[PDB]
Formats: C-alpha cells, sequence, structure tokens
C-alpha cells in the first residue's frame, strides 16, 4: 500500500504536521532533533527519534552526513524535509538518492531548472504565461525613451542598465516625464558610479501578491488549486494570508490556474509547489516566480479545497497518480490564516524576543478554528530558530464569518512568557481597508508610517475598558473579604454599598463609581451607565464578561496592591492604575522622584571567570538575549541583556577574571 | 516587655514611616516583620553627627541607616516600598496572609484555582546539565494559587528564597534555593 517508515528532516509544527498525517496513514515516523530540541513536541509525537547535533542548525539540521546516518540507522524508506533546511539542497538529494531512499519533494532537475532567473523567465515564455517585454538595448537619445515605450506599453520605468538603490530610477506614465526622467538620469548618473546607460521596462501600480498552488503527478498530470492572497507582510515575510482572494472571478481563476499548470508540465514538476503572480489595479496578471517546496501557506488552502497536502505528497512519492480531477476542486467557504511570532511588533515591526513559556492555551473550543503549533508549555524560544509560535487558521462560510471567528480566536489565545504579535494581527484583520479588500503588498507601510502603536480606543470602547477594569478591581476586593468563619474571632464584612474609584489610564484620570448587585456590577463612568455581568472566576486566564449586551473577552496579566493592573483588551495591553478615592486624594502629596534607567550597563552579578561572550561591538541584541557567561564553582551563570539595540563596547573578554559589579558589556 | 511577651502569641508587624533613633530602633527587632519606605524611613541608634565626632569616618543619613542599606545589605528590613500610599496598600495585602493569633490555624480563603490541575511547564525547567542554572521562582509561581507570591527581602541573601503564598486557599510558607 504505502511506506512503512518515513523520516522527517525538520523541527516544529511542520514536523508535527507530517507525524499526524503518517499516524493517520499508519506509517511510523522518525524525527531528528538537536540537543536543545530533545524535548520539543515533534520529538515526543514521533515514534523514533535520533539526535543529530548541537543547538546551531548548521550542525544539526543542515548536517546532511549525520542525517544520512540517522536515515540508515533507523532503516527509513522515504525522507520528507518539509521546507526551509534541506528542501532545495541538491547535494543532500543527490547523496540521498544514491542510497535508494525515496525523497519526498522536488527532484534535482526541478531545483536546478528554477535555479536562477534566466531559466525561470525562459520557462514563462515557453509555457506562454506573460513576462512583459522590455527594451533589449540601451536608450541613448532623448526621443528613444518615449518612442520605445509607445511601441510596448504605457506605464514605463527608467532604471540603470546595472545597479540599484535608486541609481537614476524614476517612474513615468506619459511621454513628458518619460523624456524628462531619461535625460536627467543620463546626464547625472555618470557622477555616481560612472555609468549613464539607461534601460526601460514596464511596471505595475499598487501590486497584490497572489499565489496559485499546483500538485504535480509522476504520470504527467497536474492540477491547480485555489489561489492565495498574500499581501500583508513585513520584512519580506508574510504574516496574514487569505485563500479565496477577492481579486479573481471564476474566469480569471481558470485562466491563471491553467498557466500555473503550463509551467509545471513543461519542467515535469511532479511534486507540489507554488507559482507566484503579481496583479495590478486593472486585473492584469504577470508571472513572478515558481517555487518548489511545500509552502508555509499551505494550511489555508486546505480548508476550502478539502484536501490533505501531506497525505497526497506521500502517495505521489510512492508512485500513485493524483486521486482527484480538476472538476472536483472548488471553494467550499473562506479561510484566513495568521502567523504568530515571538516578536515585539513595536520595534520596527517584529523584533525577536527571547524567552520561556509559562502559560499557553490554544483556542480550540471555538467553532471553525484550527491551530497548528509545534510548541507545548515549557518550551523555550531562542535565537537559533525563526521565532515561530503557531499558525492560527480560521474558516467559515463567508468572508465576514471567517474574519469574526478569527477575531474571537485571537482574543482567546493565551501566550505568556514571551512577547508576541497578537495586537498587530487583531488590529489588521479589523481594518476597514482589509475588510473591504483594498490591500496592497505595501499595506502596512502606509497604515503605520511611524511604526505600530497599538489598538486605538474610541469613546465607547474606553467606557467599556474602564467599566471592566473597575468591576474586576472590586471583584478582587470582595473576594479578599470572604474567610472561613473563625468561631473565636467573628469577622464582619464591611457594608460597602459603593466603590468610589479614581482610574488613571494613559494621561487621563476618570471618575468611576461602582456598586455590586450580585453577578453584575453597575458602573458609572464619568456619567455613562454600564452594566458588567460575568461569573467572575478570578483564576482563569480568560475572563468572559458582558458589558451592556456586548460580549467581550479580556485577560488580566498582572495585578499589584498599589492599584496597577495590566489588562489585555482587544489584543492590546493597557496599563491602568486604580486607586480608591482616599488613596488618590492623598497620593498627590507624594514627591515625584525619578530614577535613571541604566539598562544599557551590563555588570557581572557574580564573581568568576568569563568563559563566553556572544557579542562584539555592533552585534544586535534582543531583550533576554544571552550576552556573557561567567563560570564559578563550576556553573554557568548566564547574563542577559535588558535592552534591545546593538553593542557599543565589550569590556571583559573570555579568559578574563571579573568580580561582583564589574562592567562586562555596554549597550547603545 | 510587651513585645517579648507577645512573641509567638499574636503577629507583630512594624512599618517604619520616617526616621527612628535611640531606643525606639529596637522595637522592630522584637517584632516579626519590619518594613520601610524608600528614601523616607531610617533605622539607626545614633546619627551621623555622633559617628563623625567619635571616629574619623564620613557618612550621610541615607548611608548610615537608610532603607536601601537595611533591605540590601544588613538584613534588618524585610522590604522597602516606594512611598507611603503603596506601602500601606501592600501592608493590607500582607495582613491577609496571617492568622489573628497563634491559637488559630492558618487562614483559609475562597479560591477559584482548581486544586487538581497540572503544570506542564515544570517538566523542562531543570536542565540535564549540572552547570546550568535556572530560576527557582518559575517553579514557585506556577505551583501557588493564581500565581501570586509574596517575596520577602528580594534584595538580601538572594541565594535563598522565602515568602508567603496560598495553595487551595490555605496560607503556606515557601522556602527554597536559588541556583542562579
Ligand atoms: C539612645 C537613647 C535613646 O533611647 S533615643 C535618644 C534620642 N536622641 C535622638 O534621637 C536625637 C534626636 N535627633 C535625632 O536623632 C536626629 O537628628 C533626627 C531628629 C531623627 C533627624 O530627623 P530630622 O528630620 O533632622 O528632624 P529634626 O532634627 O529637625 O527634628 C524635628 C522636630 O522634632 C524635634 N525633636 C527631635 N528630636 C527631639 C527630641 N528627642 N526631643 C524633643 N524634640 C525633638 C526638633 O526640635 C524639631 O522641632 P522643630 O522643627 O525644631 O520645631
Amino acid at each position: 500500500k504505502t511506506f512503512d517508515k518515513i523520516l522527517v528532516a525538520n523541527r516544529g509544527e511542520i514536523a508535527c504536521r507530517v507525524i499526524r498525517t503518517c499516524k493517520k496513514m499508519g506509517i511510523k515516523t522518525v524525527a531528528i532533533h538537536s540537543d536543545v530540541d530533545a524535548s520539543s513536541v515533534h520529538v515526543k509525537m514521533a515514534d523514533e527519534a535520533v539526535c543529530v547535533g548541537p543547538a546551531p542548525t548548521s550542525k544539526s539540521y543542515l548536517n546532511m552526513d549525520a542525517i544520512m546516518e540517522a536515515i540508515k540507522k533507523t532503516r527509513a524508506q522515504a525522507v520528507h524535509p518539509g521546507y526551509g533546511f534541506l528542501s532545495e539542497n541538491k547535494e543532500f538529494a543527490r547523496c540521498l538518492a544514491a542510497e535508494d531512499v525515496v525523497f519526498i519533494g522536488p527532484d534535482t532537475h526541478a531545483i536546478q531548472a528554477m535555479g536562477d532567473k534566466i531559466e525561470s523567465k525562459l520557462l514563462a515564455k515557453k509555457a506562454e504565461v506573460n513576462t512583459i517585454p522590455g527594451f533589449d538595448g540601451v536608450v541613448k537619445d532623448a526621443e528613444e525613451a518615449v518612442r520605445i515605450a509607445r511601441e510596448i506599453g504605457y506605464p514605463v520605468m527608467i532604471k540603470a542598465s546595472a545597479g540599484g538603490g535608486g541609481k537614476g530610477m524614476r517612474i513615468a506614465w506619459d511621454d513628458e516625464e518619460t523624456r524628462d526622467g531619461f535625460r536627467l538620469s543620463s546626464q547625472e548618473a555618470a557622477s555616481s558610479f560612472g555609468d549613464d546607460r539607461l534601460l526601460i521596462e514596464k511596471f505595475i501600480d499598487n501590486p497584490r501578491h497572489i499565489e496559485i498552488q499546483v500538485l504535480g503527478d509522476k504520470h504527467g498530470n497536474a492540477l491547480w488549486l485555489n489561489e492565495r492572497e498574500c499581501s500583508i507582510q513585513r520584512r519580506n515575510q508574510k504574516v496574514v494570508e487569505e485563500a479565496p482572494s477577492i481579486f479573481l472571478d471564476a474566469e480569471t481563476r481558470r485562466a491563471m490556474g491553467e498557466q500555473a499548470v503550463a509551467l509545471a508540465r513543461a519542467v515535469k514538476y511532479s511534486s507540489a509547489g507554488t507559482v507566484e503572480f503579481l496583479v495590478d489595479s486593472k486585473k492584469n496578471f504577470y508571472f513572478l516566480e515558481m517555487n518548489t517546496r511545500l509552502q508555509v501557506e499551505h494550511p489555508v488552502t486546505e480548508c476550502i479545497t478539502g484536501l490533505d497536502l501531506v497525505q497526497e505528497m506521500i502517495r505521489v512519492a510512492k508512485g500513485y497518480p493524483l486521486r482527484h480531477k480538476q472538476a472536483d476542486i472548488r471553494i467550499n467557504g473562506w479561510a484566513v490564516e495568521c502567523r504568530v511570532y515571538a516578536e515585539d511588533p513595536y520595534k520596527s515591526f517584529g523584533l525577536p524576543s527571547i524567552g520561556r513559556l509559562s502559560q499557553y492555551q490554544e483556542p480550540l473550543h471555538l467553532p471553525g478554528v484550527r491551530v497548528d503549533s509545534g510548541i507545548q508549555p515549557g518550551s523555550d524560544i531562542s535565537i537559533y530558530y525563526d521565532p515561530m509560535i503557531s499558525k492560527l487558521i480560521t474558516y467559515g462560510s463567508d468572508r465576514t464569518e471567517a474574519l469574526k471567528r478569527m477575531a474571537d480566536a485571537l482574543d482567546n489565545y493565551v501566550i505568556r512568557g514571551v512577547t508576541h504579535n497578537i495586537a498587530l494581527l487583531r488590529e489588521v484583520i479589523i481594518n476597514s481597508r482589509f475588510v473591504k479588500g483594498d490591500i496592497s503588498t505595501k499595506f502596512l507601510s502606509d497604515v503605520y508610517p511611524d511604526g505600530f502603536k497599538g489598538h486605538m480606543l474610541t469613546k465607547s470602547e474606553k467606557n467599556q475598558l474602564l467599566a471592566i477594569a473597575s468591576s474586576l478591581f472590586v471583584a478582587f476586593q470582595l473576594r479578599a473579604q470572604h474567610f472561613q468563619e473563625n468561631s473565636r474571632m467573628p469577622v464582619i464584612k464591611p457594608d460597602i454599598a459603593n466603590w468610589e474609584l479614581s482610574v488613571k489610564l494613559h494621561d487621563k484620570v476618570h471618575t468611576v463609581v461602582a456598586s455590586n448587585n450580585g453577578s453584575v456590577f453597575s458602573v458609572e463612568v464619568d456619567g455613562s451607565k454600564l452594566n458588567v455581568t460575568s461569573t467572575w472566576n478570578l483564576a482563569s486566564p480568560l475572563l468572559s464578561v458582558s458589558v451592556d449586551g456586548t460580549q467581550r473577552t479580556v485577560q488580566c496579566l498582572s495585578r499589584e496592591a498599589g492599584g496597577n493592573m495590566s489588562i489585555q483588551f482587544l489584543g492590546t495591553v493597557y496599563k491602568v492604575n486604580i486607586l480608591t478615592r482616599l488613596a488618590a486624594e492623598l497620593n498627590k502629596f507624594m514627591l515625584e522622584k525619578v530614577t535613571e534607567d541604566t539598562s544599557s550597563v551590563l555588570r557581572s552579578p557574580m564573581p568568576g571567570v568569563v568563559v563566553a561572550v556572544s557579542v562584539k561591538p555592533g552585534d544586535a541584541v534582543a531583550e533576554g538575549q544571552e550576552i556573557c557567561v561567567i563560570e564559578a564553582m563550576k556553573m554557568q551563570n548566564s547574563m542577559t541583556a535588558g535592552k534591545t539595540g546593538t553593542v557599543k563596547s565589550v569590556h571583559c573578554q573570555a579568559g578574563d577574571t571579573v568580580g561582583e559589579g564589574d562592567l562586562l558589556v555596554e549597550l547603545e | 516587655l510587651r513585645n517579648v511577651t507577645a512573641s509567638g502569641v499574636i503577629p507583630q508587624i512594624s512599618l517604619i514611616m520616617g526616621p527612628c533613633a535611640g531606643g525606639a530602633v529596637y522595637s522592630p527587632a522584637l517584632t516579626d516583620f519590619t518594613f520601610m519606605v524608600k528614601d523616607t524611613s531610617y533605622l539607626f541608634i545614633t546619627g551621623p553627627d555622633v559617628v563623625k565626632s567619635v571616629t574619623n569616618e564620613d557618612v550621610t543619613q541615607e548611608e548610615l541607616g537608610g532603607a536601601k542599606t537595611h533591605t540590601t545589605m544588613s538584613g534588618v528590613a524585610h522590604r522597602a516600598f516606594e512611598n507611603d500610599v503603596d506601602a500601606l496598600c501592600n501592608l493590607r495585602d500582607f495582613f491577609n496572609y496571617l492568622p489573628l493569633s497563634s491559637q488559630d490555624p492558618a487562614p483559609v480563603r475562597e479560591c477559584h484555582d482548581p486544586s487538581d490541575r497540572l503544570v506542564p511547564e515544570l517538566d523542562t525547567i531543570v536542565p540535564l546539565e549540572s552547570t546550568k542554572a535556572y530560576n527557582m521562582v518559575d517553579i514557585i509561581h506556577s505551583v501557588v494559587d493564581e500565581r501570586e507570591f509574596f517575596e520577602i527581602m528580594p534584595n538580601y541573601a538572594k541565594n535563598i528564597i522565602v515568602g508567603f503564598a496560598r495553595m487551595n486557599g490555605r496560607t503556606v510558607g515557601i522556602v527554597g534555593n536559588q541556583p542562579k
């Protein structure tokens, strides 16, 4: 029937996906891991595991020789590398095939065929897709810049024959600024890098990035699946994707699907892969690139096609034909996917954090929600690997149902111990341009021109947040009074009919008066009447409240006796300081002393010998990042940074002996 | 005489809210916990005026008996709080842990935290390598009710952790090592 044993050459949720599929198929799965990944989820889910190497991936997941030893040691029949590590490594596939182990993925012909841009462009010309002509020559005269454009098209770009970074580049539409752009570049470019030869090609406006997936067959067949819209991205990495685009009608889907197949059938791509198109504002589709590997955006198409990509790839690798025909591939609903990273969205959109996970709870009780995660509580996330936490997939019958369900899943998704990007995901999906669909590949750069700031509250939302925070504050104050009765010392519950609070938010102080009527608190927030009803279970990480009929989910992350509370509301953490009337009135007499934040000055907490320094000046530093290791009484005290930035100076080197309080490293 | 007689009979808590000199400075030595207010409270027998007059040493009022000295170095004060309002707010919370008298059992309070839940986060805290330190506080916080822990002398004798917490509603005391 199928394989008896498959080895997976990857880690994390992608390894978990294969392990689950194999178990469904009745196939034993072998995992590989590094020494630090020995307790990761995919290692425990697999049937057998082999340790390959140490923490850095170059010696554990890219060490093809050590992996080959594991493959034969366990008598594995086929290898599925997933994506990333050795999915395009030809030397691995070559030496793997030399040993008659079935490789699941592209063959080496497809990897080399798309090895560079020349073969890819030539394929698009042969398969007949698009690849819009440019000018195969140098533009020299003042009238050639416009005459050549007139023959090929309208939107015309002027760029240097070699170079980049604005090396005389200008965007032109009509003939007047095309002539002007050329002559400016042709007379001034010679002063930059000594070259004033200009070329012209054709461009598109507000692009959208659209993928079409193709499933190849070893027998020559190939089918195309529904597209994916992948325009929400930062640092050239996608974060949110939608399957049933919006920029395509039935005819466009067929037209572009056939071209994606035409590429696959002309290189004989008998594997699963993706073809990337760019579409302009006028629905003109242009070829961009052909990808050979299971994409990270393959769990969102499955929810509307009803397929299982890993199951299909394994049967094709065994040698079975495709089990479906094109007429059976349709859109059964809508699906949207969000990638959750252990990153700070404020620090230039996604600066990696370092840490351990103390609380973790996936929203699997909600309808239409599928969470694909490679982590479990008590997992560490570190600098050696892309800080992925999970991929959250939500589907529904329509576009509004899938988006609403996604919003709910994000608020019921508990991640604590690291900094995550839920606030960014929760606001983008509710943005008026996203709901309508006016999204370009530079969407986030125009919405957040000054960086990510967090969810902005309106009048009614501030009243709901104040009412919830005030009612929760009182709920703790009432719980504090309920003791088991001591027969020796009677306890008399204070008859507090009204709680008069002064609730400070960012820079405003609000007047809030609350009273308890059982399960519901009646709260007056600056004259506005709100009724907050709940069960008020104060131990749960997820507190469900109803405020004037509006259903909210909030999380209380921290509490202090001084009135400080950290409450997450609509994905954003808000800091509120709740004092009683009396405490707030007297607190004005306190001196506003301010101390210095010296988080850039990293000193030795413990005497001993310095055995490692992870940095030199100029090195990037994340919060929680290990900087120095000291060694005394044969231990490894690790000193971490409290500031994100770069290193300014390294004051103590490995081999040096330091005492308590000595300066080790100074940050910028 | 009363402070000694009351020992082991009723809790005795002393919060210092300003300077304290002469014989007064000994009452917190007889009570059970001493708390201070940063940059406001002092504990010393004689002032800097006497130190300068008796011996050739130069010292100011904060260096001689300030809150930072007694919570970080001498081990006299159990914790200092930033200001008067925060100091009393935390004092109310601390009070709720203790029985009224030694004749009473540890208080038990309403608790919503299920007593039979697991904490998977503990399985991987302790490294297999003997030379790698870990934070003991991560274990303490995950076990105690609703992850609330009251730490005593956070800045003094950091190699041992002591404090108060609740488990299933009942007040308990926790002692443990800090391998870091
Ligand atoms: C060892 C023996 C014992 O059992 S205790 C012996 C008592 N001897 C002392 O403590 C000396 C008194 N002063 C000091 O110790 C320090 O200088 C103190 C006062 C604590 C520093 O506090 P500081 O903020 O400078 O206050 P201050 O000197 O301005 O005094 C404030 C007001 O209170 C008065 N005061 C103070 N101590 C006494 C005392 N023992 N008897 C009578 N009055 C006292 C001061 O005169 C002053 O009032 P005013 O501001 O002058 O109107």
